């Protein structure tokens, strides 16, 4: 929902999503809702963002409206910042519990530690129930099953209670003389020496030894209850294991891009040559968590959602088959409302006009390509 | 008489001699002057640069040494038309002194900048500087001790004391140029770059703002000109 | 020209320019002369030299007696900085036009972030014609063609003489009136109140909303005119393609390398191992900028400058063909009057004394190897 405000080429070339699935798309309190695959890591990563050195596997939301019940990289849990390498491709998978009721948008993102949120695309998820029925129980080392939403609360709530009256009662005791006047007036007038006198001092002094006695006792307390603690598990994990992808069969080279201001539509000459041993057909272009389909060629059915995708916004000059050892030079055009509602054409805004996506091909098996391009973006007026 | 044509003078000199130091460096810039090792540098620059500071040091005790032996010993025994001469006088020096801060402070300081964005620094002594921080930077420093000088030794309203505007005018200026050992040492150990906005260059702007003193310094004058010639006319 | 200053040892490890060519050695005004070669990034690259991250390709020049119509890393233009990876080979092309006339020494020189200049080898290139003949004709994506040398010029003049205007009769219209010492008296014997009346506050009045509407007016109108407007293009662009040359067959190890203090030779012991099928001799070595020729092996042709370019500087003690599979160890002696003409020499004074430089080994037909040799160096002064 924070992205259509973001740059339109640092959308373009940060991370590309593709093969996003959702387990469910509605939803009842307490049910799971697991968010699965794959981000690639652009290899042209602008200068400023951060490397990816440090980043974190979040979730677009309005507030907990679902836990993070688990969220992996690879193939394991990453509950700290992980290390990304530019260039790497990586699936994850984040299950989500749901905890509030209504209709969300549900984003996956990568937070970079110099460069801020990423965000991937949005898919909207129906939680129904009550709040109410929400628990989040765990089970500790120690042996005993809590519950996440209300655990420590009643504590929590007693020490501040405890300690603001204890602060209250301070000053009410100051209170209960005159205040401001009558005080300011004494002190001004001659030596004042008469305001404080004890037992004021000894209530003072019962108030500290009472302060420091109560701290070290209840210190001591809470350390003889939970003998066992340990601290705060933080620190970022390297060794994020990247996806083994094939070499690509297909190379593209993107001879100038351009786009219409105003418009909706984008306009590229790509020189494709087909390696392997199978005809190659384009059926989708992804620039920025948008879809540009060929619905000739391909058709999502992962339900992918709908403002993002363009089911035929994708219009190849020569389309046919592409045989092996083939070079051939085509007219693509990807157009769709969401070029203009995403604010993809708010590039001619951006300082550094050059675009990146994916480019899906697929042969008459249905087993698909990824080509990734990129190229500078040229707006044309006349 | 009161204000004479050394006034004319104090202009031409400081305008003449500096419109032939850019012609001078406008031959010479490249051409004996790009390559710091190469032998015409030595006699275009370097010998540029030993004799200026030699005539510098040589100009300045010569003009500091003689206005301060021909000091004014009865200042008492001083009628207010002498005083209103020798405050127009003073002025004519703090006019030198305007000129030759501007062209020290603002001319050769920015002319050092095109010069160095435009060629690889090559020495501590490139053209730009042997003008700029060893000619002109000296040039002005000596005009301001003399005229400070002479506010001291002609006009009794700053002698009995040393006026602290006065002092900070002509002192902290003077400081940009031991401060050239922050711009070399910024440039060779901090910041490989030119930027002309790099913290390296402070130095410069810190002791630019004690310039700012002319203010004080100028009411000063205001106050010694309307000693005893203040009027009348003036508030009558 | 900046060169023959900065320390030796830096020079020579950090970038290695070679297969260095001029299109042209005399030009007329308006006339394109194209630098090409290729640059190697060492990889004992000195810790005080930031890394190539972000790196500019730049023209060593006294000022813009050429305009750089366009820069190649690899084979894509780079008006912007650039990131390089250390140990690899771009090949290198700017193009440039002649503007001023004279006889300028023209360097290929790289920009490294927090390094400064690496200049690569100089060489005098010849302009004739007048510079009132130069032209900068580009054509914009509104359709308008301009020249660069004065376009906007007036406007600019312009605009910053009517403000200058602006500001000069506001202060001389302050200025009619006496300014500085009846001003002071007044303000000083007693309150002032009688220097500032009306119409002076009506004129200042007139002055501000003037301002404010002229400053209005004028951005609506420079917006109605050029309605089409971008920022400035900056960014570090990543990706730039490196060489891909072939793994040398020519291995060798430096066995002490010394140098006379004084004197205008460096001798090194290195021990050649020739793998692959042919005979190879060693044709060339260069340290910094500076070739040292084995005259019998190898001849120059493509007009290296001549004070960088020793053509019998190189001696090697048994320069006979080396036979594949065959190790010997021979010693090479680089000397010319380069050495302490670019104070090559001078790395005495350095904190760092260790060279790095390239040898080129040659085969009976023609074709060569390049190997790259890095090794303390010993000052010899008994
Ligand atoms: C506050 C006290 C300041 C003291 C420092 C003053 C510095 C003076 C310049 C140093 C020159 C140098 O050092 O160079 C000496 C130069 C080197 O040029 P050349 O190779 O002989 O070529 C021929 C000479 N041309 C290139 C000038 C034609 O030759 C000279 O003898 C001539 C120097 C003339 C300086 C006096 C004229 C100044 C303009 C007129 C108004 C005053
Ligand atoms: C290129 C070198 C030029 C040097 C020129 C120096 C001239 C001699 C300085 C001097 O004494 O002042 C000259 C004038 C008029 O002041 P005088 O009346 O001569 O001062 C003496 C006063 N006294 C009779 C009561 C003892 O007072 C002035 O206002 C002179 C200003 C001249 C311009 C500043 C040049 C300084 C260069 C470092
Ligand atoms: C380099 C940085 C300067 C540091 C700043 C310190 C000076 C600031 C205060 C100042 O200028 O006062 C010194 C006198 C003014 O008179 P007084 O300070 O009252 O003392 C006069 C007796 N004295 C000349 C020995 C000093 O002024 C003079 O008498 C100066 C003229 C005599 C010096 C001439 C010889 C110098 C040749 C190089
Ligand atoms: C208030 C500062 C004035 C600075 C003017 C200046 O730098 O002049 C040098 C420049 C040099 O350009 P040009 O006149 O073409 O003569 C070239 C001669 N060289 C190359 C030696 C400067 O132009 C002039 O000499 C005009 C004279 C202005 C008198 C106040
Ligand atoms: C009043 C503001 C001063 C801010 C200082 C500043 O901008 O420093 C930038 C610099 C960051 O260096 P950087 O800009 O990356 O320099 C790049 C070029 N090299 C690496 C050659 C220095 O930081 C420092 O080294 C400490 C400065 C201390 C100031 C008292
Ligand atoms: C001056 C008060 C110091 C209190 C120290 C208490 C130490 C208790 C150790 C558990
Ligand atoms: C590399 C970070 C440099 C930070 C400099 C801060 C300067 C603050 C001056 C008070
Ligand atoms: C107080 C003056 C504010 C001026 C605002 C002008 C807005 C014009 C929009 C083009
Ligand atoms: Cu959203
Ligand atoms: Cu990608
Ligand atoms: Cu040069
Ligand atoms: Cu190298």
């Amino acid at each position: 929902h924070g992205e259509k405000s973001q740059a339109a080429f640092m959308r373009m070339r940060t991370i590309h999503w593709y093969d996003l699935s959702w387990s469910k798309e509605k939803v009842k309190i307490n049910e799971t809702v697991e968010i699965k695959g794959k981000f690639h890591v652009f290899e042209g990563w602008p200068e400023t963002v951060d490397e990816p050195d440090v980043a974190f596997l979040n979730v677009g939301m309005p507030g907990p409206v679902f836990i993070r019940k688990e969220s992996y990289i690879g193939g394991q849990l990453v509950p700290r910042s992980v290390r990304l390498e530019i260039g790497k491709t990586y699936d994850f998978r984040v299950v989500l519990k749901a905890r509030r009721p209504g209709d969300w948008h549900v984003h996956t993102m990568m937070n970079v530690q110099g460069g801020g949120p990423i965000i991937g695309p949005g898919k909207w998820i129906t939680v129904e129930g009550s709040m109410s029925e929400f628990r989040n129980p765990v089970t500790t080392l120690t042996g005993q099953t809590v519950d996440l939403e209300n655990y420590n609360e009643g504590n929590t709530y007693f020490w501040h209670a405890f300690w603001f009256a204890i602060g209250v009662a301070w000053i009410g005791y100051w209170s209960r003389r005159p205040i401001f006047i009558p005080r300011l007036l004494m002190v001004d007038a001659g030596r004042a020496d008469e305001l404080v006198s004890a037992t004021d001092r000894k209530v003072a002094m019962g108030f500290l030894a009472a302060t420091i006695l109560i701290v070290v006792m209840a210190m001591s307390s809470a350390n003889s209850k939970y003998p066992i603690t340990i601290p705060l598990q933080a620190g970022t994990m390297r060794g994020m294991k990247p996806l083994e992808l094939p070499a690509p069969t297909v190379s593209v080279k993107v001879e100038d891009a351009t786009y219409r201001v105003p418009g909706r539509a984008m306009r590229m000459k790509l020189t494709i040559t087909n390696h392997g041993n199978s005809p190659i057909r384009l059926g989708e272009f992804y620039t920025a968590s948008v879809r540009f389909l060929d619905s000739d060629v391909y058709k999502d059915t992962t339900g992918y959602p709908e403002d993002l995708l363009a089911e035929d916004g994708l219009s190849v000059s020569d389309n046919s088959p592409l045989a092996p050892g083939e070079t051939r030079t085509v007219d693509v055009t990807a157009s769709d409302a969401a070029w203009e509602v995403y604010r993809l054409s708010d590039i001619i805004y951006d300082p550094d006009s050059r675009f990146a996506g994916l480019l899906f091909f697929f042969d008459a098996t249905g087993n698909r390509q990824v080509v990734q391009i990129d190229a500078p973006l040229i707006p044309s007026f006349m | 008489l009161l204000d004479k044509k050394w006034l004319t003078f104090a202009l031409a000199i400081y305008t003449v001699f500096y419109l032939w130091v850019r012609w001078y460096e406008g031959v010479y810039g490249w051409s004996a002057g790009l390559d710091s090792f190469a032998p015409e540098f030595e006699t275009y620059w370097m010998n540029f640069l030993y004799t200026e500071i030699v005539l510098e040091i040589v100009t300045a005790s010569i003009l500091w040494g003689y206005l301060w032996k021909t000091r004014d010993r009865n200042l008492a025994a001083l009628t207010p038309r002498e005083e209103l001469r020798r405050n127009f006088t003073h002025l004519v020096w703090l006019v030198a002194y305007a000129w030759a801060i501007y062209w020290g402070a603002s001319y050769f300081t920015e002319q050092d900048g095109t010069w160095h964005q435009t060629i690889v620094r090559d020495t501590d002594f490139t053209p730009s500087h042997i003008i700029e921080f060893y000619l002109s930077y000296p040039i002005y420093i000596i005009t301001g001790f003399a005229a400070f000088i002479y506010a001291k030794t002609r006009l009794p309203f700053f002698a009995k004391g040393i006026s602290l505007p006065y002092l900070v005018l002509v002192v902290g200026p003077f400081m940009i140029l031991p401060n050239v050992g922050l711009n070399e040492w910024g440039h060779t150990f901090w910041f490989m770059e030119e930027l002309f906005v790099a913290p390296l260059h402070y130095g410069f702007v810190i002791f630019g703002w004690l310039a700012l003193a002319v203010m004080g310094t100028l009411t000063q004058t205001f106050y010694s000109f309307a000693q005893g010639g203040l009027g009348q006319s003036l508030c009558e």
